[PDB]
């Protein structure tokens, strides 16, 4: 029988007669206490009992219902989270009925850590990924970018080879969200995963799809971190109709975004003996200076320090 | 006007959303809506800008939760060694003293978090983990004295950090316990603190942090993962402990930090297309003066000599406009409650962005009134630099343990 922590009928473990056999046991937080925490009633009571059961190692059903209270209180004590897992060994507890029980924790508090990992370790004992993504995609569903959730669904997919469907899934999220960081960053981890970004058509189709979405939403960083990231590789002078191509949103779809884009294409093309050395090198540091006092100043001691680095080279 | 914050141009700064919202621009341009109306109370109510850090309030906060904390503070009842460290480093900050009591009371209690086979716990009896046995020493060392320094078991902590080396270069966070570059940076910070690291301890450590390098120039939490501040703050300062810098490309790494502060706010965001956070002032801000360093010893002859390559103002700004709690304490942005955590970053990042060094260089620049100025932190263990060096030679008196 489960006495939910909630509950109006919930009762203090001192007060339980299937528990009188065992004394609590207080914490010792020494005689001149530092960082001491006033627990509440609740809290202090669970604790006592949760270390009384600890210290003399009581692999029991009670001790197991006992760390479900202590985790509701308190989700972060990784020493209830170890105890739970010896419990739910030594009892043989159904591994499926603890899957549902993480599931209704994880969906209570989501940017807990231990929760995922403990959710990951019940998913290595079963050797069964397959409500994974499913339940990954209803954390998501609410909070888009919960950093746990997307590592937990990049482990799942890389350890269980689930590729398949997560190109499609991380285009359903761009739509919702463009901006959405960790799905271009989903995006990245499955391409460079599967095809790989050296197959010039996968490449071409990057590149167009992104410069589509810079044409949509112009000042939406990620996808310009996108598209600077998967040909920064091989270097941005190793792609001639680039610099152009962006030139050509120079008055309709310009940002500071596409002024250090430029800025990034000369960096390299002086670092690759291009034609026009001190032509590609004024134009940098005319960008870098319009970049510093104009239109990026927040970032002015990088692009200061950006030009004097161009011109300490390329002089 | 003075405040780069206030002038009529940085207007300009506000988001730009392209008449395409979705929920990251919508939630971007309430929190701007919201640091706007702070930026503008001065002339709202026609009064002249007082940029003041409420150091006796902030005292005050402080030195009650060193010794004494409500219910609210349950959710970190397996993180004792962090608040000791959080309130001891804000005090440093603060310049305020430790009494010889207090100092004795912190040493004897990080005993009772100690465990008998290495490392330090959440609390007392629980079992050891990475990020309260950095915690610890850091606090030790912030202490300082003979007994606190006495507190760490040396054998027992190479022991410790033995069990958790993983075959890939990688650190376990506890036995049973997951692997992220937080890890790498606990077992770093304290095997060099407390002159511990053997010739295999770190082997291939900086290979596996490079693998968390991603297209976005910063660190994600394990390989794949989304470039984060907090991981990369982990990262580069477990790299500069190791001297391995080099393992990462620096200069994607430069780019990325650096487009992380808002140019509106004025403070930090953890990942792009996230909002600004008080606690990124030192996560992201912090990795400037690590990487000036590193670039300098490559020879960089371009690096400034007065700033770090970020707008020190703006962020100076952004604490002490937006993150300051009027009761005391430090807060992420305005509307959020204060917290130790807040407080122990918020003002770790106001050093960072007070405090310009590089060889024979020092320039500071302290916004608002003087008395503002905090005392220096380190940027790579986020302890006073004369607690590092204090530290790191009390400790090489001693012998590496022998095993
Ligand atoms: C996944 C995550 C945040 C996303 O959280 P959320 O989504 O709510 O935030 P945001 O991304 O801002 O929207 C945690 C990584 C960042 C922490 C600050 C790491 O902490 C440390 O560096 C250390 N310690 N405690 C130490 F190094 F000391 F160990
Ligand atoms: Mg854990
Ligand atoms: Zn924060």
């Amino acid at each position: 029988g489960f006495l939910s922590l909630d509950s109006p009928t919930y009762v203090l473990y001192r007060d339980r007669a299937e528990w009188a056999d065992i004394d609590p046991v207080p914490q010792n937080d020494g005689p001149s206490p530092v960082v001491q925490i006033i627990y509440s009633e609740k809290f202090r009571d669970v604790y006592d009992y949760f270390r009384a059961v600890l210290q003399r190692d009581e692999r029991s059903e009670r001790a197991f219902k006992l760390t479900r209270d202590a985790i509701e209180l308190n989700a972060a004590n990784y020493t209830v989270w170890h105890f739970r897992r010896v419990l739910l060994r030594s009892l043989q507890k159904d591994l499926q009925e603890e899957m549902n029980y993480i599931t209704a924790i994880i969906e209570e508090q989501p940017k807990n850590y231990q929760v995922w990992h403990h959710r990951r370790v019940l998913v290595e004992w079963l050797k069964d990924p397959s409500q994974e993504l499913e339940f990954i995609a209803d954390i998501l569903n609410q909070d888009a970018k919960n950093y746990h959730a997307w590592q937990h669904r990049q482990w799942v997919i890389q350890e269980f080879r689930l590729w398949d469907n997560e190109l499609q899934y991380v285009d359903q999220l761009l739509k919702e969200d463009v901006r959405n960081n960790s799905v271009w960053n989903q995006r990245h981890f499955v391409i460079s995963n599967t095809t790989g970004y050296s197959d010039r058509a996968v490449l071409e189709r990057e590149v167009q799809y992104t410069l589509e979405m810079i044409k949509l939403v112009p000042h939406n960083e990620s996808a310009w971190n996108y598209l600077k990231g998967i040909l920064q590789d091989r270097g941005l002078s190793r792609y001639p109709n680039l610099l152009n191509q962006l030139l050509d949103l120079q008055p309709s779809h310009s940002s500071p975004y596409l002024i250090a884009f430029l800025v990034d294409i000369y960096e390299d093309m002086l670092e690759n003996q291009c034609d026009n050395k001190e032509d590609i090198l004024n134009k940098a540091l005319e960008l870098c200076e319009i970049l510093a006092k104009e239109k990026d100043t927040i970032r002015k001691e990088y692009w200061r320090y950006i030009g004097r680095s161009l011109q300490s080279k390329h002089s | 006007e003075p405040l780069y914050s206030l002038r009529p141009e940085h207007a300009r700064e506000r988001l730009q959303d392209d008449s395409v919202e979705t929920v990251t621009s919508i939630e971007q341009a309430k929190v701007e809506e919201k640091i706007q109306e702070v930026f503008s109370s001065y002339k709202f109510n026609h009064l002249v800008p007082r940029l003041v850090l409420q150091r006796e309030k902030h005292f005050h906060y402080l030195k009650r939760g060193l010794r004494q904390l409500t219910d609210a503070y349950e959710c970190l009842d397996a993180s004792r060694p962090w608040l000791c460290y959080w309130i001891l480093h804000s005090l440093e900050l603060l310049d305020e003293p430790i009494p010889q009591i207090v100092a004795t009371d912190v040493c004897q209690f990080l005993e009772l978090c100690q465990s008998p086979d290495g490392g330090f716990g959440g609390g007392p009896g629980q079992y050891p983990h990475l990020a309260p046995t950095y915690a610890a020493v850091n606090a030790l060392c912030i202490i300082g004295t003979e007994e606190a320094y006495n507190v760490i078991n040396r054998e027992k902590l190479l022991q410790y950090l033995y069990s958790l080396k993983q075959p890939d270069g990688s650190f376990l966070m506890h036995v049973g316990g997951e692997v992220d570059v937080r890890s790498a940076y606990c077992a770093a910070s304290v095997a060099s603190l407390t002159n511990i690291i053997t010739p295999d301890l770190f082997e291939g450590t900086a290979e596996w942090i490079a693998r968390c390098q991603n297209w976005e120039g910063g660190i994600g939490g394990v390989p794949g993962m989304e470039a984060h501040g907090g991981y990369t703050f982990c990262g580069l300062a477990a790299l500069v402990i190791l001297k391995k810098e080099r393992s990462l490309n620096l200069k994607s790494l430069l780019q990325w930090v650096t487009s992380r502060q808002m140019r509106f706010e004025g403070g930090f965001q953890g990942r792009c297309n996230k909002l600004v956070d008080g606690c990124y002032s030192f996560w992201q801000a912090g990795l400037l003066p690590l990487l000036h360093r590193a670039l300098h010893a490559q020879g960089d002859p371009a690096l400034s000599m007065s700033h770090w390559m970020f707008h020190q103002q703006a962020l100076q700004e952004y604490i002490l406009m937006c993150c300051q709690c009027p009761a005391g304490g430090l807060l992420d942005k305005p509307g959020k409650s204060r917290d130790f955590y807040h407080t122990c970053y918020c003002l770790s990042g106001l050093s960072i962005a007070q405090h310009f060094g590089s060889g024979a260089m020092l320039h500071d620049v302290v916004m608002g009134v003087p008395e503002n100025v905090l005392q220096p932190t380190h940027p790579v263990y986020n302890i006073g630099p004369d607690k590092v060096i204090q530290a790191t030679t009390h400790f090489l008196q001693k012998p590496v343990p022998g095993f």
